[PDB]
RNA sequence: GCUGUAAGCAAGCUUUGAUCCGGAGAUUUCCGAAUGGGGAAACCCACCACUCGUAAUGGAGUGGUAUCCAUAUCUGAAUUCAUAGGAUAUGAGAAGGCAGACCCGGGGAACUGAAACAUCUAAGUACCCGGAGGAAGAGAAAGCAAAUGCGAUUCCCUGAGUAGCGGCGAGCGAAACGGGAUCAGCCCAAACCAAGAGGCUUGCCUCUUGGGGUUGUAGGACACUCUGUACGGAGUUACAAAGGAACGAGGUAGAUGAAGAGGUCUGGAAAGGCCCGCCAUAGGAGGUAACAGCCCUGUAGUCAAAACUUCGUUCUCUCCUGAGUGGAUCCUGAGUACGGCGGAACACGUGAAAUUCCGUCGGAAUCCGGGAGGACCAUCUCCCAAGGCUAAAUACUCCCUAGUGACCGAUAGUGAACCAGUACCGUGAGGGAAAGGUGAAAAGCACCCCGGAAGGGGAGUGAAAGAGAUCCUGAAACCGUGUGCCUACAAGUAGUCAGAGCCCGUUAACGGGUGAUGGCGUGCCUUUUGUAGAAUGAACCGGCGAGUUACGAUCUCGUGCAAGGUUA
RNA sequence: GUGGGUAGGGGUGAAAUGCCAAUCGAACCUGGAGAUAGCUGGUUCUCUCCGAAAUAGCUUUAGGGCUAGCCUCAAGGUAAGA
RNA sequence: AACAGUGGUAGGAGAGCGUUCUAAGGGCUGUGAAGCCAGACCGGAAGGACUGGUGGAGCGCUUAGAAGUGAGAAUGCCGGUAUGAGUAGCGAAAGAGGGGUGAGAAUCCCCUCCACCGAAUGCCUAAGGUUUCCUGAGGAAGGCUCGUCCGCUCAGGGUUAGU
RNA sequence: GACUCGGUGAAAUUAUAGUACCUGUGAAGAUGCAGGUUACCCGCGACAGGACGGAAAGACCCCGUGGAGCUUUACUGCAGCC
């Protein structure tokens, strides 16, 4: 409230909107993938039972905040344009589902 | 559980251990008269009848669970059992198996 | 042993088995839906049959006699048929109530908020009215949903205070996906065929009965191949209704039931201390002259119901075919669906508004069809509305058993522990109290003295009588009676510090009480710039009386685990 | 006098805001209702540590509130502070 | 241990005391529990303890937990008791005297004088009231004072219709 | 009626008060405050100047974003009527 002065949520404009569909390919930090030593076959089903991905909201991207140094036959739905370099220079395949 | 008139000891109380028979029972109040036990002097109005009034020498009756029967044989204070062929639940006195 | 409260007297009754407790009946004046009629509730008056009685009238008993509806049957007006209507009998029809609740439907506000208020909210809340059932409502797709799809509704948790709605403000606020509890699906209608009837111009087409027939990438008819009429299945709760009779287990009454007076002491009384013994599938509770496993009722375990029930199984009984193949064509829900106008319910306030439901106008297709996929159109995916049945999962309690409370202990807990919705208060709808405890039992005070009598003093009763009728405990305000010290030259919010005299000896302390008089000193609280306040509050005394609780959000503090934590 | 009707955003009034059960510019009862109150009264045991303000911007707002202003608790920064 | 501080409303922080109940055992009670009253005792307070007397069956301590957790003020609520105060008031309106009753008489009864209403304070009977009527006893309570008396209390009795 | 005796016997109020006067200071008009002066202790019968005496959370004024009743070419609307 503001006494009777027209308060701050009314002196300020709307900013619409929210999507009819917004998808959150989330989350894979890249240094989560050093949970495989050595390991391959990085799939969300092999990540669901290992708790790196808590709940998979319509797919996952792989986000390049990290490094390896490990090869991984990565089977993921989406990738950053940096995760096609760390997985790639390590020699592991970076298969987009 | 005791009836008029079985042979009766006094478990506890002021008269702890005397015996006597039963003048009357009062089963709704759970309380039994014994001769000469809880002998209490009572003052009475001059009646109609008798004209004497005076002091009487009655007994106020006794609660039932300060009263036991006796074995006829040992003369012991004994607890009560039952189940008697052709006896209509006649009391087995413990230290088996005397009736009544 | 019994004749309830009730504590006493008379009269009686009972192991030729009484008092009590259950089952099954019978009895059940009158009012009350009241129902023959009137009625101002608890009363009057009838009539029709039948009985009792008088010579008869009068009088008395026994049933029947409302209203609506339905099944029939006679009659049957203006008016001819015929009908309205009238008369009669049959209906173990239904009107009333109440568990102040929960669930549908019709109506349906305001106050409050939005800091005003009128859109909104409050709120489809309360309240009124109709429904019944122990539950109701909904329900087997014109459903979600957009894949490798799910498969009737309901309820719970998430989803999430998200998508949204809103003078977009107050506030309102879903669904679907995910996981459980519960878990069953089916009949009608329509064509086709059989039997009646009923008319038309034979023909033709129009109502009932009996089969058949229950649908979606379509099903049925129809036709053609099979398949049964059983021994297979079902069944009274849907699925179609409907009967019995046996086996077992609960319930409305029970019955059995272990172990010590252990001794001593204190005592009015052991159930308590000490020293001891046992039982225990029983140490649940409650009495017991005081705190009992063993004294009693019982408890734990077992076992029983003549009669009523409630439930589960069987037998009896009852009832019943399912499929392929094609589509020459006939069906698949009409004044209905949708559409205009006007409203309401959907979280959606008339909107880009899907959807449902009403009023009023219009008004289609009927498989080559049609509907949903949040205005609208094509493609694509589901799915057949315009008919109906559906237990359980759910919400509930005036209730009835058994039980549990970090619930209450009489100014509390229901208003009512007490003859409470009583007394009183109101014309009346209505408001609505206060009031617990002798003792272990009446042993409730025989007798004497005073007194008219209550009321006492002795005497006994019991542990207490100071316990004796408000009857355990008894405080304070108050009201007394004795008093030790002060007071009749004194001006005082009454106290404090000083202080001699006088009087007492202590939770043994630089004691206690009164303090002649002196120095200081204008109550407590609220509200105020400021109150001794001539500003408010309080007569006093005692009791009751106000910051939480439920659910979330935030910060510190603590604990576990740590890019892994919690599970509804 | 008897007998009897007219019922509360109504009745009734040879009218005054009168009367409607001792109540009238809207009768009493029960509920929504624990309506709301920026307004008044009340806010129950002790000790210590610190310790305000009655100013401003606004405000259907002036005896209300909301940010600042001054207070307090805790943690960092560090000697900024005067 | 050294040095400094230590008034205080609104308010923030910290530490405590209380009461009731539950949970561990441990410990007091008929050789007397709780509560009550007394008292010159101890800690910083809220507060505790001890001896006496009453009281006649329950109760504390520690350690945690729960909270219908604390009274002086609400023109609060209920109950009791004051103050005013032996004060206002004792509800229009003539009795007096003798006797009797009884414990007690102005107030009760009887008698005799006197006085008031007499188009009402007469009788009769509606509205209502539901025994208030009569007798025989009492008398605490209601009678605005007594009170042998009553419309009070008890115990009986009491209302007869073809007009 | 009042006064007195005998019977019976309340209420409003009320922080505790053993309650003098005047001049001053004070919340600006004292019994209780300072200074001064009077005043043996306790009753009864009266009067009413004071205790801002009781009685009624002021009727007057003003505030409440309080309410009611009423009025109209105040707003938006309802019935009624056309």
């Amino acid at each position: 409230f503001e006494g009777g002065q027209m308060p701050l949520f009314q002196r300020l404009p709307k900013r619409g909107f929210t999507n009819i569909n917004r998808k959150e390919y989330a989350v894979v930090n890249l240094d989560k993938l050093n949970g495989f030593a050595e390991g391959t076959e990085v799939t969300p089903e092999l990540l669901l039972e290992t708790g790196v991905i808590s709940k998979l909201n319509a797919g996952v991207k792989i986000l390049g905040n990290g490094k390896l140094e490990k090869k991984l036959t990565v089977k993921a739905n989406k990738f950053s344009a940096s995760a096609k370099e760390a997985v790639e220079a390590a020699g592991g395949t970076a298969e987009v589902i | 559980h005791v009836k008029k008139g079985d042979k009766v000891m006094v478990i506890s109380g002021k008269d702890k251990g005397k015996q006597g028979t039963i003048l009357a029972a009062f089963p709704k109040k759970d309380r039994v008269l014994v001769e000469g036990v809880n002998m209490v002097k009572k003052h009475s109005k001059p009646t109609q009848a008798n004209p004497q009034g005076g002091i009487s020498n009655q007994e106020a009756p006794i609660h039932v669970s300060n009263v036991m029967p006796l074995d006829p044989k040992t003369g012991e204070v004994t607890r009560v059992g039952y189940k008697v062929e052709d006896g209509k639940k006649v009391r087995v006195a413990k230290k088996s198996g005397q009736v009544l």
